[PDB]
């Protein structure tokens, strides 16, 4: 990395129109004492003033039962963890009724809030972008010298759930509120560290987490600087009318030391005081990314054509278990497993597994584009291995099960990549329902066969002669849903034609519940 | 009729009298064998040396110089009978009409006194022929018996003092050894190969006892013997292989002393096994094994880490172990290791850090191999000769390509081809 | 001297564009002047409100889009996004170039006697001088380059133009070489539209009757100046900080989630820039280095400096007379040509951070040439260009011998050699996709799609392969799932590929693909309205001789009573497409082609009077 960008984003916030107006708001709702809402050239900012007394410092779990749930986070251990002051003073004044009526209609809608009222403020926030259903309008978060809201497992779940930047922290490097919280308490979002020269923006909370410690053991306490936002903010909104040089000795010949020096000197520390290097180091680690993402995703389509002939060889395999007289189905070949080809088909499954793995694992480091799984070409390419690779790893499964203490596929046995390949098929437009002629290439429903195998079980277990009535109903319960929906599947042209050769398992399963069904009287 | 006779089995027996004995007899041996079907090399090779008493590269000499009579012929394979490969999964093929030439010239004249018995094809019960006539000893070297189930009860006593060689061809999932094997004095290499599409299980296994004076042994699709510590042991044998066999539990018991069973076998052959997860890990108490091939192995994950004992191995094959995941860090301390083969293995991703203490190694294949980075050790390698890797993977052997002179780095093409589904 | 060297004009020329630019303010709408073996056209400049932000214009910067037949080269080509400009400017020219002016009878008496034409003025004559030398260039130079010579543009203190695509248009047909632009150091005219219309709506007026040279009995109000000032140089922070930001991709998700909320000028620098100060002279190519300088050499260093400036910056809108008298005495730097640019920025007024940001402006072009390079040595290895060649000369000729030809082969066959196809179209299509995904992030310079090297290698590719993807696409039913191909299944490779070869074709003769394919279509006779026409013929396969299979695939299976009207126009597009190579006529006409099977089964009317009659 040869540019440092940590000065130029602060620039970029400060340089909008959002930065004054949102301070304008929160000054107004301070002097009066209560919400305020209204627009300003086409934006609506909701203002929500900072409460005198409150007790901070205890965590409690998010609601799971109320009127106010949270279904877009994780709801896994460890839980994440809240400031129970906070929820209680949001149920307290009703802000959900409020919202509900006045934001009616909006396009554009900026939250904020100064101290208490910057923590309530990002919590509502949060609860508008938690939701399973997205926003009708865009929202944007931004406060001033607030507390710390939550622990580390919420930071880690808003950063997992692509939300963190839609907040923006402003920090005065001599407030002492913002870093006086108990360890457990962790920062999210985009922290903007500013003083009488200028601003840094930082976004990790490590980084946070370091720079919060060299100011405590580097900073004086001075208590009246909780009251100095509004002169920070005029500030740095007319810095732009002079020219600013560097004031220390000579600028290093380096590009991006010289970045990061001025990065230094933005805060008021000395190139070569005590803490001006611990500084320096927080910035150099906190920039610390190789191998830019755009460069690395065009390359992506050399080793997407790398790995494409595996792709081609199970289809290969495919068509020539299709036209063999055993008629048994690919799926039904693969799980038997008595042939050489099966172990070649064997080989081309794991180097896909791979290669798919690798994928999304680059995805969720941050080493591709933020966008990147919105690009129709990976989309499609997705969906084309899934619908060929999907079935042979379920007959992988069943194949290398011990019988007795063996579970079920679908029982939390699924593979990751699959579950994230199917979240990202929820983009791209919905084709219009085509008439089909004929037999689909392949299942669409990629996992039929783990569903056969569940019903498969359920049939067995009832028309065991220990089965139980009570145990016989419920099974029927279980096993003409699964019916219905095979058939409708078959009537509709959804499946290949292995599903329907004659000695699959399908069929097999088919004539024996028809069987039962005659035995049985219904 | 005659006039096919006449015209075809008097032509090719005039081609065939050029031959000198040891190549006729190669010859008419390949009439023991189902028709259509191929023939690995190492059953043929293995029957000629314990036939006429000859070494590998002598008999394998023998099969390519009938190939090129237009006699038999090769299947297609990109490195057939290349330096320090194997026999086991290259094949030969031979036309229905010579198979026919062949089959009338061993079965000619009285049954007792035939140099070779044969069956030309699947009967359900063995021939009248043979029990109408085992009043008398037969004299022949060669037993062929092509069957499908057998049964205690379809077997009769038969003697045969001279024979050398038996092979038994079948497909079921049951199959009952025949009793005549306890009196085969002279008895030197078995073959038994199930065709079925399931593994048959052998019943009576006890005939092994005795079979002290055996030197090679065959078996294909079949349930290995779940061998016990009251085993009686093989003290002669050589050579054992194991293809498309089904191991079970057989040597997962814990109270197993593999190194007692067999004091001087050299040569072990395990290939296609689905159900193998490990190795016994007294396999490594066998001082006297000389090379190793664990292949098509794909639940495989790792390797005893006892190998250092093995002082006398020499070749190491491993390819297509798609869940292999390392070497054990032991290969290093063996002091006549030759020969390395990791080809097609697609878990595999770095090799040991000391790998240049084996001064002896002389070839290294790494075709379709997930390597990352090769350690700065082999550059002390001073015997290596031959290096195959992927063309994508030429910029890691530079080191010893400088280093190591008169050394060759050659980068495989990939190959098309779908013979593979010809299953 | 190094600024003829460089720019391609002297200071003779220079001194007459400036004379002519001052005469032109008496004349009504322009000046003509001729002077030997040249003839220079003045444009006179406006100081009204409405001569900057059309009043019936509801945007936010006074902006519109250019007509794609008027304008046919200013767009984006495979990306097909046109270019905008500014209304008034644009409506003053159309006023100018109205017949009843004789402004276009003049030029076109300029044009026979072979003369050098020169376009000039001075403020907003400065940007109607601009959009005439486009305006000529698109309707004379590009037809006949040697009937029709060269132009030049000189502009004095001249507001901006057009927006970034503009810009990349000029770049990729090679005529940004022959604008020039000066500006004074302080100027402020340059700046004024990088500014929203609702931050400047209240104090332009007064502004723009202090700018007019002509008026001086208006009153000077400091606090007016001072208000103006501050307020398009705060508009104009935002746009450079936004823009350096964008362009060295640092922040995509924030600078996307904050964009929702945003309003920034579109216009951008066009041409060479020329920076004037009393000691040097600076020229810059690079449009973003010339953004963040117009920020950047315009800020204060003192107390004493900012009192200063306000007034300055009007006052230097009228310096270009000393500055044409006292050329000859400066100092001459290039800026991108020069290894240490640290002392010229010094000199005009730049800070360390500016620096900073000015050179990342730079180092991004240096990147974009690096990229080219790695590309162009990648596409030029024998082992790539083996692929194309293997299915050139081996597996075309062998499924012609087989009789039913290579598309039905890969559609239908499991042989050795369909493995082999597969596996190199799918190589190809890692390369080409590559380049395409470098391309739509600008990671490459503004002349690539129109390098000839690269056209003829595209136009090879797409005729060779294209009709295996479709194959490729039937054989697995694809259209079942997401409909037809020539709708939803093409991918974008082929689009751009066919764009650049149609532009690079048809851009000497003026008319545009769109309409010369609706010209054919009329000529065929259908008896139809052309309404019922464009309704029957959308998303069809005839207008590119590549998606033939698709349009087969699509008119198969279907009464004749239905598809009467594509199957008329496929049939009539044929011939041609032959003549030029587009299809091959050794493969389509085949015993076992698909084709010749469904076209063996119409109505024997149809048949009797088909052009095709003779081939099948
Ligand atoms: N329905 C469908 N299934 C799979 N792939 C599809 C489908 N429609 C289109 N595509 C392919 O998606 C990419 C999109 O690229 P752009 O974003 O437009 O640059 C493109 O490759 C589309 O191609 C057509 O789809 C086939 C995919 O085959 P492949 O997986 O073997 O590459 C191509 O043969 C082509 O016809």
């Amino acid at each position: 990395c040869r540019f440092e960008t940590s000065e130029l984003q602060a620039s970029v916030m400060i340089s909008t129109p959002l930065f004054t107006d949102s301070w304008s708001s929160c000054n107004t709702a301070n002097c009066n004492g209560s919400i305020k809402i209204h627009d300003i050239a086409g934006i609506t900012y909701v203002a929500i003033p900072a409460v005198s007394m409150i007790q901070l410092g205890n965590l409690v779990g998010l609601p799971v039962t109320g009127d106010v749930l949270f279904p877009g986070l994780s709801s896994d251990e460890p839980l994440p963890m809240v400031d129970a002051a906070i929820l209680k003073l949001f149920l307290q004044l009703k802000i959900k009724e409020g919202l509900e009526l006045e934001l009616l209609g909006k396009k554009l809608v900026v939250i904020t809030g100064h101290s208490t009222g910057g923590a309530l403020a990002a919590f509502t926030a949060l609860w508008l972008l938690s939701q399973s259903s997205p926003p009708s309008f865009r929202v944007f978060c931004i406060t001033f010298g607030s507390p710390l809201l939550g622990n580390q497992s919420l930071s880690t779940s808003i950063s997992r759930s692509r939300l963190a930047h839609n907040f923006c922290h402003v920090v005065s490097i001599h407030d002492l509120v913002p870093r006086s919280s108990n360890e457990q308490f962790w920062p999210f979002g985009t922290y903007l560290f500013c003083s009488d020269k200028g601003g840094v923006c930082l976004d990790n909370a490590g980084s946070v987490r370091l720079m919060f410690n060299i100011l405590n053991t580097t900073a004086t306490q001075n208590t009246e600087e909780h009251q100095r936002y509004g002169h920070y903010v005029f500030t740095l909104s007319h810095m732009f009318l002079k020219s600013r040089s560097f004031l220390g000795g000579s600028i290093p010949d380096n590009s991006y030391q010289a970045g990061v020096a001025l990065a230094v000197e933005a805060l008021g520390f000395s190139n070569d005081d005590t803490s001006g290097v611990l500084v320096k180091e927080c910035i150099e680690t906190a920039t610390r990314i190789v191998r830019a993402p755009i460069l690395r995703s065009a390359e992506l389509a050399n080793e997407l054509a790398s790995v494409l002939p595996a792709r081609l060889e199970i289809q290969w395999y495919k068509d020539r278990c299709d036209a063999s007289e055993e008629q048994l189905g690919y799926y039904d070949f693969f799980k038997r497993y008595s042939l050489k080809r099966d172990f070649k088909v064997n080989m081309s499954r794991i180097r896909l597994a791979k290669f798919w793995d690798t994928v999304i694992k680059m995805v969720e480091t941050n080493e591709l584009p933020f966008d990147f799984h919105l690009g129709k070409k990976w989309i499609y390419a997705s969906q084309f291995y899934q619908l060929l690779a999907e079935p042979l790893d379920i007959a992988n499964f069943y194949k290398n099960r011990d019988i007795k203490t063996g579970g079920h596929y679908l029982e939390g046995n699924r593979p990751k990549r699959y579950e994230v390949i199917d979240k990202w098929q929820k983009g791209v437009k919905v084709p219009e329902e085509c008439v089909r002629s004929r037999y689909a290439s392949t299942t669409q429903d990629t996992c039929f066969w783990a569903k056969l195998e569940q019903a498969k079980e359920w049939l067995d277990e009832a028309r065991k002669e220990s089965s139980d009535p009570q145990r016989r109903s419920l099974l029927r319960e279980k096993i003409v849903p699964f019916e219905s929906y095979a058939n409708t599947l078959v009537t509709k042209k959804e499946v290949s034609l292995d599903v329907k050769a004659k000695n699959s398992s399908y069929s097999v399963w088919e004539a024996n519940l028809k069987e039962f069904k005659c035995k049985m009287g219904y | 009729d005659e006039t096919h006779e006449s015209r075809v089995f008097a032509q090719i027996e005039a081609t065939l009298e050029n031959l000198d004995p040891k190549t006729r007899d190669c010859f008419l041996v390949l009439g023991a064998f189902p028709e259509d079907k191929k023939i690995p090399l190492d059953v043929l090779i293995n029957v000629l040396v314990e036939l006429h008493d000859l070494e590998d590269a002598t008999a394998f000499a023998v099969i390519v110089d009938l190939a090129n009579r237009n006699l038999l012929t090769l299947v297609k394979d990109p490195r057939f009978g290349h330096m320090y490969t194997s026999y086991y999964d290259i094949f030969v093929t031979q036309h229905d009409v010579l198979r026919d030439v062949a089959l009338r010239l061993s079965n000619h004249g009285k049954v007792n006194n035939r140099e070779r018995l044969l069956m030309p094809k699947r009967e359900s019960m063995l021939p009248r022929e043979w029990e109408r006539n085992n009043d008398e000893p037969y004299k022949a070297r060669v037993v062929s018996i092509h069957t499908g189930e057998m049964t205690q009860m379809d077997w009769f006593d038969m003697e045969l003092p001279k024979a050398e060689v038996l092979i038994l061809h079948f497909s079921s999932d049951k199959y009952v050894l025949p009793p005549f094997i306890a009196k085969m004095g002279k008895l030197t290499a078995l073959v038994i190969i199930n065709n079925g599409m399931s593994p048959a299980r052998l019943h009576d296994f006890s005939i092994f006892t005795n079979l002290a004076k055996l030197k090679s042994l065959w078996l294909q699709r079949v349930h290995v013997p779940e061998l016990s510590s009251s085993t009686v042991p093989l003290q002669n044998l050589h050579k054992l292989s194991l293809i498309f066999c089904k191991i079970n539990t057989s040597l997962d018991q814990t109270e197993l002393d593999i190194a007692q069973i067999f004091p001087k076998l050299s040569d072990l052959t395990i290939d296609h096994c689905d159900d193998l997860l490990e190795l016994p890990s007294t396999i490594c108490g066998i001082t006297s094994l000389n090379s190793i091939s664990i292949t098509n192995c794909p639940r495989i994950k790792e390797l005893p880490k006892n190998l250092s004992k093995l002082k006398a191995l020499q070749l190491l094959r491993l390819y297509a172990c798609h869940e292999l995941n390392s070497l054990p860090v032991e290969i290093c301390e063996l002091p006549r290791l030759k020969y390395v083969d990791i080809s097609q293995c697609v878990s595999l991703s770095s090799l040991p850090e000391k790998i240049g203490k084996v001064k002896t190694l002389e070839k290294i294949d790494t075709r379709e191999c997930s390597l990352s980075s090769i350690p700065n050790s082999v550059v002390l390698l001073t015997s290596l000769r031959h290096v195959i890797c992927d063309r994508e993977a030429l910029w890691m052997w530079e080191k010893v390509q400088k280093a190591v002179a008169g050394l060759r780095v050659e980068a495989a093409e990939k190959s098309f081809s779908r013979d593979w589904l010809d299953d | 001297m190094a600024f003829e060297a460089l720019t391609g004009i002297n200071g003779d020329l220079i001194t007459r564009s400036w004379s002519a630019s001052k005469q032109a303010y008496l004349t009504e709408r322009y000046h003509k002047e001729e002077a030997g073996a040249v003839v220079i056209f003045a444009f006179q400049p406006s100081f009204s409100e409405k001569d900057f932000f059309d009043p019936d214009n509801k945007s936010s910067f006074g902006e519109i889009k250019l007509n794609r037949v008027q304008f046919p080269c200013m767009r984006k080509i495979g990306k097909g996004d046109v270019a905008t400009v500014n209304e008034a400017f644009l409506k003053n020219l159309e006023a100018i170039i109205d017949p009843r002016t004789s402004f276009q009878a003049s030029v076109e008496m300029a044009v026979r006697s072979r003369k050098q034409i020169v376009f000039t003025g001075h403020s907003s004559g400065g940007a109607t001088a601009i959009l005439a030398t486009v305006w000529y260039l698109e309707k004379y130079f590009i037809r006949n380059p040697n009937v029709y010579l060269e132009p030049r543009c000189v502009t004095f203190g001249a507001p901006l133009v057009g927006d970034s695509i503009f810009s990349h248009a000029l770049g990729r047909e090679k005529w940004s070489r022959f604008f020039v632009n000066f500006v004074s150091r302080f100027d402020i005219v340059p700046r004024i539209m990088l500014a929203r219309k609702a931050s400047v709506e209240e104090t332009l007026p007064h502004v723009l009757a202090q700018l007019d040279p002509r008026k001086s009995s208006v009153q000077e109000s400091e606090q007016r100046i001072t208000e103006f000032y501050t307020r398009v140089m705060r508009d104009t922070s935002t746009v450079a900080n936004q823009a350096v930001c964008e362009l060295t991709g640092s922040a995509e998700a924030f600078l996307e989630t904050l964009s929702s909320f945003l309003e920034l000028s579109p216009y951008r620098p066009a041409g060479t820039f020329v920076f004037s100060t009393e000691k040097r002279l600076v020229a810059v190519n690079n449009s973003d280095a010339i953004l963040q300088m117009l920020f950047y050499t315009s800020q204060a260093s003192d107390e004493q400096e900012w009192s200063l400036i306000p007034f300055r910056s009007i006052r230097d809108h009228h310096s270009y007379e000393e500055l044409v008298q006292s050329m000859g005495k400066k100092l001459f730097n290039h800026l991108d040509g020069e290894n240490s640019i640290e002392s010229t920025l010094n000199d005009l007024g730049v800070s360390t951070r500016g620096r900073q940001y000015v050179q990342a402006a730079l180092e991004e072009e240096k990147k974009r040439v690096e990229n080219q390079k790695k590309i162009i040595q990648v596409i030029e290895q024998e082992r790539f260009l083996k692929k194309l060649a293997w299915i050139e000369d081996e597996y075309k000729p062998k499924c012609q011998a087989h009789k039913n030809g290579y598309y039905d082969s890969f559609k239908v066959s499991n042989e050795e050699n369909d493995f082999k196809a597969n596996v190199k179209r799918a190589e190809l299509a890692g390369v080409f996709d590559e380049v395409l995904g470098l391309m739509k992030k600008c990671q490459l310079p503004d002349e690539f799609e129109g390098d000839i090297d690269w056209i003829k290698l595209a136009t090879r590719y797409r005729r060779l392969v294209e009709p295996l993807d479709i194959a490729n696409y039937h054989r697995h039913l694809k259209n079942e799932d997401t409909g037809p191909y020539m709708k939803r299944g093409r991918p974008t490779r082929y689009i751009y590929a066919q764009r650049g070869y149609e532009h690079y074709i048809l851009k000497p003769n003026g008319m545009i693909a769109e309409d010369v394919f609706w010209n054919k279509v009329n000529g065929l006779n259908l008896g139809l309205q052309l309404e019922e026409i464009q309704e029957t013929l959308k998303n069809s396969g005839s207008e590119c001789g590549s998606c033939f299979w698709a349009e087969v695939e699509e008119l198969k299976g279907k009464p004749y009573e239905e598809v009467e009207v594509r199957v008329k126009t496929l049939e009539g597009m044929l011939g041609e497409w032959i003549t030029d190579g587009e299809v091959d006529d050794k493969e389509i006409f085949l015993e076992g082609s698909t084709f010749r099977k469904w076209w063996i089964t119409l109505p024997k009317n149809h048949k009797s009077h088909s052009p095709l009659r003779d081939y099948m």
